[PDB]
């Protein structure tokens, strides 16, 4: 049972965190690019260092990683081979998380209340500032998921342990990268 | 009608994704425990006036020293959090946690929350630290603590049994107000 309950957990969390990514990219980000409306001086054109990389992220879990993650709703014993398999998609979180402090300091010094507008005009719970933060979340959370799997798999539960070293070994190269 | 960011942080021993789940479900999860908290925010009412509180877990950050201070920005009140039958997880809060909660956010204010209250009096738990000769915290040890940090509150809860757990968020939205 408890297995159950942590691939149900997984892939729970999961399809929520396409859904928050979908969400930042069709208000927030929708709203600089669109030309609809007014950008700030200090903002203007700088769409790339605001999100960062987050939209080839967002491609890679909603074209990719669901769909293969949902393949292994019935086999919770081998799910650290999804994230043998698609290690190398997960080091653009290590860009992304270069890139976070960057994003924080624009905007605040320069977007003034330009998103903190939009975030009311589309009824929006979460502000872009807990939107952005999500990515880092998500890529430390995948390693406690397969610790949990391995406090009850047997011991054909070597397809987890390479699995946690990829999902440990990512979060610290995006974290070593930090100046 | 005011906002309110409130940032989570402690060991991995004291709870922290149970203790948020608990407080925001009024249960205890029972069965199985999470581990995932997605960023939460909810209209609550404190001395007659609405705030919308909102809350970030850390758990996964334990280990990431440079990917913690990531969520420090623009926070309103902390709470550092320790469990009251792990000594180790109580010193981590002068050795890791005030320190990087000072030098990113030097002028936000600070709860100290002891979690686990129901485990002190368990004859279990107190038996298996009497073995490593140690004892679970007591109130005038957080008490100590807490003015060696300059936190606003000290308090002490349970996310089992829901003691003292209301009170530690609405002193939260306090120490902003």
């Amino acid at each position: 049972r408890k297995k159950e309950f942590i691939m149900a957990e997984l892939l729970q969390t999961e399809k929520a965190y396409v859904r928050d990514l979908h969400e930042c990219l069709e208000t927030y980000l929708w709203e600089m690019t669109s030309g609809v409306e007014e950008i700030p001086p200090g903002i203007l054109n700088k769409e790339h260092i605001i999100f960062g990389n987050i939209q080839e992220i967002y491609d890679f879990h909603n074209n990719i990683f669901l769909k293969e993650l949902e393949k292994y709703e019935q086999l919770p014993e081998d799910v650290g081979h999804c994230f043998v398999t698609w290690a190398d998609k997960f080091q653009m979180y290590v860009t992304y998380c270069k890139n976070k402090p960057d994003s924080n300091q624009l905007i605040l010094e320069h977007a003034g209340t330009f998103f903190d507008e939009i975030q009311q005009r589309h009824g929006l719970a979460n502000s872009i500032s807990s939107y952005l933060i999500k990515p880092v979340q998500r890529v430390t959370k995948y390693q406690l998921l397969l610790k949990e799997l391995l406090t009850c798999c047997e011991e054909g539960k070597g397809e987890l342990k390479d699995g946690l070293e990829v999902m440990l070994s990512v979060p610290k190269k995006a974290n070593d990268a930090m100046h | 009608m005011q906002a309110i960011k409130c940032v989570v942080v402690g060991d991995g021993a004291v709870g922290k994704t149970c203790l948020l789940i608990s407080y925001t479900t009024n249960a205890f999860p029972g069965e199985y425990i999470p581990t995932v908290f997605d960023n939460y925010s909810a209209n609550v009412m404190v001395d007659g006036k609405p705030v919308n509180l909102g809350l970030w877990d850390t758990a996964g950050q334990e280990d990431y020293d440079r990917l913690r201070p990531l969520s420090y920005p623009q926070t309103d009140v902390f709470l550092i959090c320790f469990s009251l039958v792990s000594p180790a997880s109580f010193e981590n809060v002068r050795a890791k946690w005030y320190p990087e909660v000072r030098h990113h956010c030097p002028n936000t204010p600070i709860i100290l929350v002891g979690t686990k209250l129901d485990l002190r009096d368990d004859k279990d738990t107190i038996e298996k630290l009497k073995e490593k000769k140690l004892t679970p915290i007591t109130y005038p040890q957080g008490l100590a603590m807490a003015k060696e940090i300059g936190a606003v509150k000290y308090l002490e809860c349970s996310a089992l049994t829901q003691r003292g757990l209301k009170t530690v968020f609405d002193e939260a939205i306090r120490a902003v107000l």
